[PDB]
C-alpha cells in the first residue's frame, strides 16, 4: 500500500483570489499547507486528483477499500508480474461509491489474484470536484480558517470558537472502532 | 493391500521415510525434563515388563541378549513405544529357529523404506552419518515393528507424549517460572528514602558508613525485629511488600501435570498428582491402571512378539499375558471366586472348570 | 548387536565416554542439600536392601567385603542407581568361582569405553588424576553395570533426580528464600518522625539520649505494650507494618517437595509431605511403595547380580526377591489366603499348593 | 544496524528562498536543523538521499524492514565476508514499497545468508522526492513552523495552535505496539 | 431450540475469546521529553532486544527492569479470566438433556 | 571500566564562528560545556576523539559493549599482566558497529582471557565525524540551544519549546530496561 498521487493540484484551481478576499506565492503556499493538513486529518482529497494505490496483497477477497475517501471512477487495475508485465485487467471488480467505505469489492468472486511479487496498482480519481466551487462549504471554510492562521503567525505560538477548524472537520474524519484482525 | 500399490509409490518408492522427527527433542524435555512425564513412562514400562507371559520363545525372552534381561528388554522396548510410538526388535540368528539375541533399537535412529507395494522393504538404522539397511524381503524379517495406533500416518505410530506435547511445555515452563522467580527477583524488605535538603541529594560516605552500620547491626536480622527506627528530618523508611508471593502458575502447572498423566493413561493417584480422588483406595486405581493402559498395551506387544517369533520356529505360537499371576487384579480375582464359590446349584466339578482349575 | 558396529565407532571407538556430568553437582544440592531428596533416596535404598533374596552368591552377598555388609552394600549400590542411574559392582577373585569381595564404585568417578563393537571394552575409575582401566575382554567381566532405563543414551542410565532437577532447585531456593528473609530483613515496629521547626532537622545528642532512653525504658518490651506515648509538637510516631508475613513461596515449595517425591516414586505419606490423602492408612501407601518403586527396582538389580555372579560359578543362578517374607505385602498376603482358604470346592491338598505351601 | 547516510542534501535543494519569504547561511542552518528534528521524530527522509543499512544479522528470514520510511529502489545488497569480500548478490529479495513498513522481504525463501562476521550492507534511496516541491505540503509547513521558531529564539525559552508542528507530524510518525520478541 | 443456541453461542464465546483477544502482560510507556514522542529505530532495536532477551520468558520472571527518565512499565492485567458464560452454558447443557 | 579519553577536541574543530553567528575564548568555553553536557546525557561523542576503555573483567564472554555509542575502528585490545606486559593481541574479537549497542563481541569463542590483575585496555575512535559538519544537525542544534543558554545567563536562574534541548536529544539517549543480572 503506497498511495502516491500522480499529478498535484496545479494551483490555478486553488482559490488564491477568494483567500486573499477572506483575509500571492505565499498565499498559495498556505492554502495547500492547510489543504494537506485538513485532508490528512479527514482522509479526503478535495480537488479530485489522480492517485495510484499500488499494494502487494489484498486484505480480503472481496474488499481493499481505498484510503482516500471521496472516490469516483477507478481508471485501471493493473497486475504487474515479478518483471513488470503491466497487464491491465478489466473485469472482476466494481467500485462501491461511498463516503464512509470507498471500496472496490468484487464481481461475485475473489479479486484478480496477485502474481507472487507482481504487485497490483490501482489508479483512481478521488476527490469532491475539479474546481474549488464543488467542495462542501464547511470544509472550504475550514481550509480558510487554517490557512488564514498559518498566514497570520509564522512560528508555533499560542492564541476554541464554536465551529472552529476542528469542529468543522470533525464530521469528515473516518470513524473506526476496529484495531483487530478483520 | 491392493491400495498398497498406489500409496507406497505416492509416499516414495524405495526411499527412507524417516520418523515424524522431534522424536529426540521431546525425549529430552518430556522424559528427562519433568517428573510427571518421567514417572508416567517409568510407571507403565516397569509394570508392563513385570507381567508374566504364557506360551499356549521363553528361554529366549528370559535371557534376550548378553546385556539386558527379560525385565530390561521389555522396559527398554515399552519405553520406546511410549516415547515415540514405534518399537523395533532386532534378532540375530546364527542357527535356524529361535534367534539368539533380541535387541531394542532406539526408534529415533530408525527409518522405514516403503519399497514397492504396501509393506516395507527394509529399515535404516542411522547413527551419526552411517546407515545399515536391514532387509524385509525374507520370511523371518529380522525387524519387528510395533506401532501404536496412528490414524493419519501409514508407516509409524503415535506417541502419547505427542498428544501431551503442550502440557509438557506448560509444566516445564511453569516449573522454570517458579525457579527463575527465585533466582532473579529483588524483594527488599523496605527502603530508606533520603531526599535531603534539596529535592534530591545523596548522603556523604561518612553518613553512608554510619547508616549502613546502624541498619546492619540494630535493624537487620531475626534478633532485631521491631526496633522503632528513629527517622530524622529528611530520612524516611518505606516498608515495601511482595504482593504475589505464593502460587505463581500453581494450578495451571497442576492442571498441566494432570493432563500429562491423562495422556499416558496413569491415574493421578498412582504417580502422586495432588487432586480429586476419582478412585477410592488404590485397590481400584491400580486395577484400573493395569486394565486400561497396561494389559491393553502388553496384549499388543506380546501379540506382535508371538507372530514375529513364530516366523522363526516352525509353529504359530501364542503369547499372551498371564492375567492370573498379577497382584493388581486380585480385587477382581476374588469377587469371581466368591460368585462361583457361593454357587451351590452346580457341583465342585463344575466350578473348578469355571474358575480355571484342572478338575480332580 | 549388528548396529553395534556402526554406533560404537560413531560414539568414539576405544575412548572413554564419560558420564553425562553434573552427576556430582546434583548429589550435593539434591541429596545432601534438601530433606525431600535426602529422605526419598534414603527411604528407597534402605527398603530395597531390607528385602530378602532367594537362590532358586549368598555367603558372598551376606558378607561382601571386609567393610560394608549385605545391608550397606545394597544401600550404597541402590544409592548410586538412584543418584546417577548407574550402578557398578567390582569383584576381586583370587580363586576361581564366587569372587571374594564386592565393591560399589561410585558412579561419578567411572567412565565407559565403548571399544570396537557394541558392548564396552572396559571401564575407567578416575579419581584425582589417575585412572585404572578395568577390562571387559573376558568371561567374568569384573564390573557389573546396572543402568536405569535411558531412552536417548546408549552407555549410561537416567537418574530420577535428573528429572526432578528443577523441583530440587525450586525447593532449595524457596527454602533459602525463607531463611534469607529472616537473616536480612529490617522490620521496624514503628518510626519516630522528627521533622522539626524546619522542613527537616535532626535533634541534638542531648535530645537523642533523652529520647533513646524514654523509648527503651517505657515503650519497648512486652511489659510496655500500650503506653500512650505523648507526642509533642513536631514529633510523630508512624506505626509500621509487615504486610507479607507468612507463606513466602509456601505452596510453590510444597508443590516442589511433592514433585521430588513424585519423581523418586515414594508416596508423600511415607516421607511426610503434608498434602492430600491419596492413600488411606499407610497399609496401602506402604504396599504401593514396595510395589511401584521398590520391588521393580530390586528385581532388576537382583537379576543383574545373578546373571553376573553366575558368570563366575559354573551355573545359571537365579536370584529374585522373596515376596513372602516382606511385611509391606501382608495386606495382599492375607486376602490371598482368605480367598483360597474359604474355597471349599477343592481339598486341603489343592489349596496348600495354591498358597505356596509344600503339601503334607 | 548502522544506517549512516552516504551523501547529505547539498543545500541547493533546501528552500532558502521560500523560507526567507516565509519569515542566508543562518537560514540554511535552521532549515536542516528543523528537517533533522522532524525526520527524527517521524523516521522519514524528505529529500531522498542515499543510505547504507549495514547490519550483521537479519531479524527474520523474510524481513528486515528498513528504518527510514519512504523508500524506493534499493540499489545493492552487498555481502562482505570476515575479510571484506564485498560480493554483491542480485537475487533473493524484493522491496515492498510501503509508507508503513518499508521492508525487503524475500523471494520465496530466506534472505541471503550472512557470512559469520561478514556483515550485510544495504544501500537504498529513501525519501519523498529529490526537490523540495515533492514533499507533502503539511510536512513542508511543519519544517517551516519549526525552522522559523529556531530562527526567532536562539536559546531554550518558552512561549499550542490547532495544527502546530506536533499536530502536523503526528500523522507521519511510526505507530508501533510491539516491544516484544517478534 | 433456545438452549441449543445458548450452548452453541456460549461455547463459541469462549473459543472466539481465545482466537481474537489482545492480552498484554504489560506496556512500556515512553512519553519522552515532549508530552508525546516516539523513540528512534536505534532505540527501538535496543529496547526490543533487552526485552526479548532479558525480560521475556519463564527463565526471566523477576528481572528488576531499570526504568530511566521518561520510560515506564505499566503492568496490565486480565480481569475476567475464567468462567465466561460458564454457568449459563452449563445450565443450557442441562436444559438440552432435560 | 575507566573510559578516560586520550586527546581532547583541539578547539579548531568546534564551530566558534558558527556559534558566534548563531547568537571567543568564552564562546569556546560554552560550546564544550554544552557538548559535554549533551554527550553525557546521550552517551555520545560527537567529535570522534580517541578513548581508552581500560577494564579488569569482561561482563560476558562474547560481549563488553562499549559505553560511548557511535564507535568505529577499535585500534588495539591490549592485555597487560600484573607487571604491565602491554602485549597487544590482534585476533579473537570483532566490533559490531551499532548506534544502539556498540559492542566488541568475539570470534566464535570467548574474549581474550584477562590475566589476573592484568587489566585489559581497549582504545577506539568513537564519534560521529572529525569535523563539526558531520554531526546530525538536530544534535548540533541542541548544542547551540544549550551553549547559547549558558552564554546568556551566568548563574542558575529560571526562565519548554516544541523541539527544545530535551526534545532534540531525547532520541539520542540510551534506552535501557535492565537493572538486573545479565
Amino acid at each position: 500500500m503506497m498511495l502516491n498521487e500522480v499529478t498535484a493540484v496545479p494551483g490555478t484551481a486553488l482559490p488564491v483570489a477568494e483567500f486573499r478576499d477572506h483575509l500571492d506565492a505565499a498565499l498559495l503556499s498556505y492554502l495547500r499547507a492547510a489543504i494537506a493538513a485538513i485532508e490528512g486529518r479527514t482522509a479526503k482529497a478535495l480537488i479530485s486528483r489522480g492517485f495510484r494505490l499500488a499494494l502487494t496483497a489484498w486484505r480480503w477477497g472481496d474488499m481493499q477499500t481505498l484510503p482516500i475517501a471521496p472516490v469516483a471512477t477507478v481508471t485501471a487495475l493493473r497486475l504487474v508480474d515479478a518483471a513488470g508485465v503491466e497487464t491491465p485487467v478489466a473485469a472482476g471488480w466494481r467500485l462501491v461509491p461511498d463516503m464512509a467505505r470507498p471500496r472496490i469489492e468484487a464481481l461475485g468472486a475473489m479479486l484478480p489474484m496477485i502474481p507472487t511479487g507482481g504487485r497490483v496498482e490501482i489508479d483512481f480519481t478521488a476527490g469532491f470536484g475539479a474546481s474549488w466551487s464543488a467542495l462542501p462549504v464547511d470544509l472550504a471554510q475550514a481550509v480558510f480558517l487554517l490557512a488564514a492562521q498559518y498566514y497570520e503567525l509564522r512560528h508555533d505560538g499560542a492564541a476554541a470558537m464554536p465551529f472552529g477548524v476542528m469542529a468543522l472537520i470533525e464530521r469528515w474524519r473516518t470513524v473506526r472502532v476496529l484495531g483487530g484482525r478483520p | 493391500s491392493v491400495t498398497g500399490r498406489i500409496v507406497a509409490m505416492a509416499s516414495g518408492a524405495g526411499r527412507p521415510v524417516w520418523g515424524p522427527r522431534d522424536t529426540v527433542s521431546l525425549m529430552r524435555t518430556g522424559f528427562a525434563g519433568n517428573p510427571v512425564g518421567f514417572r508416567s513412562v517409568k510407571l507403565i514400562a516397569e509394570a508392563t515388563a513385570a507381567v508374566p507371559l504364557i506360551c499356549q520363545v521363553l528361554d529366549l525372552l528370559r535371557r534376550p541378549n548378553a546385556g539386558q534381561g527379560r525385565a530390561e528388554l521389555f522396559e527398554a522396548l515399552i519405553g520406546q513405544i511410549l516415547l515415540s510410538g514405534n518399537g523395533y526388535l532386532e534378532a540375530v540368528c546364527p542357527e535356524p529357529g529361535v534367534p539368539r539375541e533380541l535387541h531394542v533399537l532406539r526408534s529415533d535412529r530408525m527409518a522405514v523404506v516403503p519399497g514397492a507395494d504396501g509393506w516395507p522393504v527394509g529399515y535404516d538404522y542411522t547413527v551419526g552419518g552411517r546407515k545399515h539397511r536391514f532387509d524385509m524381503t525374507g520370511h523371518p524379517d529380522p525387524i519387528c515393528h510395533i506401532k501404536s495406533f496412528h490414524p493419519t500416518d501409514d508407516h509409524y505410530g503415535l506417541s502419547p507424549m505427542q498428544a501431551a506435547a503442550v502440557a509438557l511445555d506448560v509444566h516445564n515452563a511453569a516449573s522454570a517460572w517458579s525457579k527463575a522467580l527465585l533466582d532473579n527477583a529483588a524483594r527488599p524488605s523496605g527502603a530508606i528514602i533520603y531526599k535531603g535538603a534539596d529535592g534530591q541529594g545523596v548522603l556523604a560516605p561518612e553518613q553512608y558508613e554510619r547508616l549502613i552500620f546502624e541498619m546492619e547491626t540494630h535493624h537487620q536480622g531475626a534478633r532485631n525485629a521491631g526496633r522503632p527506627m528513629l527517622l530524622e528530618g529528611g530520612l524516611d523508611w518505606k516498608p515495601m511488600g511482595f504482593s504475589p508471593s505464593d502460587m505463581e502458575f500453581h494450578e495451571t502447572k497442576a492442571a498441566a501435570a494432570r493432563e500429562i498423566a491423562l495422556a499416558f493413561g496413569v491415574p493421578p493417584m498412582l504417580i502422586g498428582i495432588p487432586g480429586d480422588a476419582t478412585y477410592a483406595n488404590y485397590a481400584e486405581a491400580n486395577r484400573a491402571f493395569y486394565r486400561l493402559t497396561v494389559l491393553p498395551l502388553l496384549t499388543r506387544v506380546s501379540a506382535a512378539l508371538a507372530w514375529w517369533l513364530s516366523g522363526y520356529l516352525g509353529a504359530q505360537i501364542e503369547l499372551k499375558p498371564d492375567l492370573d499371576q498379577v497382584p493388581a487384579l486380585a480385587v477382581e480375582r476374588d469377587q469371581l471366586w466368591a460368585r462361583i464359590g457361593a454357587a451351590g446349584f452346580l457341583s465342585n466339578s463344575e466350578k473348578r472348570v469355571l474358575l480355571g482349575l484342572p478338575p480332580t
